[PDB]
């Protein structure tokens, strides 16, 4: 049931990120227009520069949270597809993996880990061979529409806007500045 | 027409409510004047209410009652306390009294009190018999105080740093020596909100004197506990009377086996204020300070202790360092050795902006064994031995770097022991 809530969380995060980008664009165009204008009010220029900084920080935060929500949605979908696929073909997997999976319960921790890594690189080679075969991969029927709407990868505008990294002190001072700025602008 | 909701709400609500039933134009009086008036006309209709405050006794036997939000400032909001009340309910200074009040009658200009119904958040009848301060016996700080959240923010990192640098326990006596621009503000914040988020059971108070108005007004909206302050605009008499009133109220509160924690700013400013207000004793030492001036702050700071039967008064205070005024080091040297522990801060650390600028090597505590366990204390001396060889600032970057990625100090212990 977490699939639907994750999907709507991702879509509303994307909508809020779009809101942030168009607000930032409006602020940028207003600042450019006032710069091109004859008006020399330095206070307006400084407050618009503060607007630009706050808006770009908010856009970066929105992009980051949208990316993390998208990754969470993809992880949940992958987990569910793996779960029902293994519930379908567990005997089929285990028939092939038997030579190094016998007595897993009685095996010690290091033996369990070594068997896990052996199965790990075995299936890694199997997936490499499958990719080398080169057939195009299609989404599951049960989760087709949600994955198509979300897409394989997020928008490039989300990933290129998160290039800059902010230290926690900068993030917190930006949070206070944005809070006070919104409080003053609302009035 | 209880003064609590008429005082917590902004002046706009007060003037709106005044215009609702028709007072004279309210945009010219003061907050105390406005509340006094509006309560007088609204109480003239014929109903009575409760009333809460803290009582003090002046030179005369008659007493006054003040409010906490008004920064302990005398005014029309003060409530009469007749000496008959002092006899019939053994009243003394610093008790929180809630009860029926009386509208100001003719010939009297402040508010009056009719009956008492809650003395020190308790029934007055059962509070008649009480153990007073002079016979109380102190004790070592045993109950460890937690200031760590584990969330991992910069405030959380500073909290973890101050926790590991020196232990803080209930009913202790501590000092925070730091020159200006050493981060005293967000440090004192850190302590305030950390013990507020960790120990809601104990009441939180912060007293502030001669700070800037912006600092105190951003204090009022940052800490959940009540904060009392008086800036440098008021004379030194206001500062000293606020300090004495609040410390005696805290003593009365802790007399009820209630844990109380005090953030004090600053012992040097307090000593200067008392020196200005106290009469000269004829024996002035270096710095224009006479002997009796520092005697009041001595017992002011010495009131911190841990009570045997219940409750604990913890006081952590800050002192100005090397500000260029010759009395600052006088009060410094006078107050050294009187506290259970001290925390040092430096300037060269904050020049490179390594926050917090605490000095681990100079930091220390007395009787750490009783306050904590041997295992965690040894897990502390190991950090001590690690930090002694290299420099203080280098240890600062080392500690912040190797504590940043770790969520909590407890996990940090096993993360560092393997190295
Ligand atoms: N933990 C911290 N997180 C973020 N900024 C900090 C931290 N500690 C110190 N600072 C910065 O340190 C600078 C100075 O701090 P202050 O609190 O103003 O110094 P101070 O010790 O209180 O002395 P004053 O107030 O200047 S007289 C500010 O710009 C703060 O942002
Ligand atoms: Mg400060």
């Amino acid at each position: 049931t977490a699939l639907q809530q994750a999907f709507d969380t991702c879509q509303n995060n994307k909508a809020a990120w779009l809101q942030r980008k168009n607000e930032l664009a409006a602020a940028e165009q207003e600042y450019l227009r006032l710069l091109s204008g004859e008006g020399r009010n330095v206070s307006r220029l400084d407050e618009l520069r503060n607007i630009i900084e706050v808006r770009k920080w908010q856009v970066n935060q929105a992009a980051g949270r949208y990316i993390r929500s998208h990754e969470a949605v993809q992880h949940i979908s992958i987990r569910d597809r793996l779960n029902d696929f293994m519930q379908q073909h567990g005997t089929a997997l285990a028939a092939a993996l038997a030579p190094e999976l016998m007595g897993y319960s009685e095996l010690t921790a290091i033996a369990r880990n070594c068997a896990i890594q052996r199965a790990t690189d075995a299936l890694r080679e199997a997936l490499l061979s499958w990719l080398a075969k080169g057939e195009k991969i299609n989404y599951s029927a049960q989760d087709s529409d949600i994955l198509t709407t979300i897409g394989f990868r997020p928008d490039v505008a989300s990933v290129d806007d998160s290039r800059e990294k902010f230290t926690p002190a900068q993030n917190m001072i930006f949070s206070r500045k944005s809070a006070q700025l919104a409080s003053r602008q609302s009035v | 027409m209880n003064l609590t909701e008429l005082k917590n709400t902004p002046v706009s609500e007060l003037i709106t409510l005044g215009e609702n039933m028709g007072l004279e134009n309210l945009a010219r009086m003061r907050k105390q004047d406005i509340i006094f008036a509006i309560l007088k006309q609204h109480a003239k209709s014929g109903e009575d209410i409760f009333g809460d405050g803290v009582l003090e006794i002046l030179q005369d036997g008659f007493g006054f009652l003040r409010s906490a939000d008004s920064s302990y400032l005398a005014g029309p909001d003060d409530i009469y306390v007749s000496p008959s009340q002092i006899r019939r309910f053994n009243l003394r200074t610093g008790d929180t009294i809630s009860g029926k009040i009386r509208p100001p009658k003719e010939g009297e200009r402040y508010f009056a009190l009719l009956k008492v119904n809650e003395v020190n958040f308790d029934k007055p009848e059962n509070a008649r018999n009480k153990i007073l301060f002079e016979n109380l016996t102190p004790l070592h700080a045993n109950s460890r105080l937690r200031m760590e959240r584990g969330n991992g923010s910069t405030e959380d990192l500073t909290a973890r740093v101050l926790d590991l640098a020196s232990p803080i326990g209930r009913g202790q006596r501590g000092l925070i020596v730091a020159p200006p621009k050493a981060g005293k503000t967000m440090l004192l914040q850190n302590i305030a909100q950390s013990i507020a988020y960790n120990h809601p059971d104990c009441v939180l108070m912060v007293l502030l004197i001669d700070e800037r108005p912006e600092e105190v007004t951003e204090m009022q909206r940052l800490v959940k506990g009540e904060v009392v302050a008086s800036t440098f605009d008021e004379p030194a008499s206001r500062h000293v009377q606020v300090a004495e009133m609040v410390i005696e109220k805290a003593k009365r509160l802790v007399e009820h086996k209630k844990d109380v924690i005090i953030l004090l700013d600053s012992i040097t400013r307090l000593a200067r204020a008392y020196n200005t207000v106290v009469p000269a004793s004829g024996k002035v030492l270096t710095g224009g300070v006479d002997a009796n001036a520092l005697h009041r702050p001595k017992r002011f700071f010495g009131a911190a202790r841990n009570v045997e039967e219940g409750g604990s008064l913890t006081i952590i205070a800050t002192a100005l360092i090397d500000t260029g005024s010759k009395m600052d080091e006088v009060i410094y040297e006078e107050f050294k050795g009187t506290g259970n522990m001290e925390l040092h801060l430096s300037r060269k650390i904050a020049e490179k902006r390594v926050f917090p600028a605490i000095d681990y090597n100079r930091s220390g505590t007395r009787k750490e064994e009783l306050l904590t366990t041997q295992e965690e204390l040894q897990k502390m001396w190991i950090l001590r031995k690690i930090i002694h060889p290299m420099g203080e600032i280098d240890a600062m970057e080392f500690l912040i770097n190797k504590l940043a990625m770790t969520k909590t100090n407890d996990d940090f212990f096993e993360m560092m022991k393997r190295s």
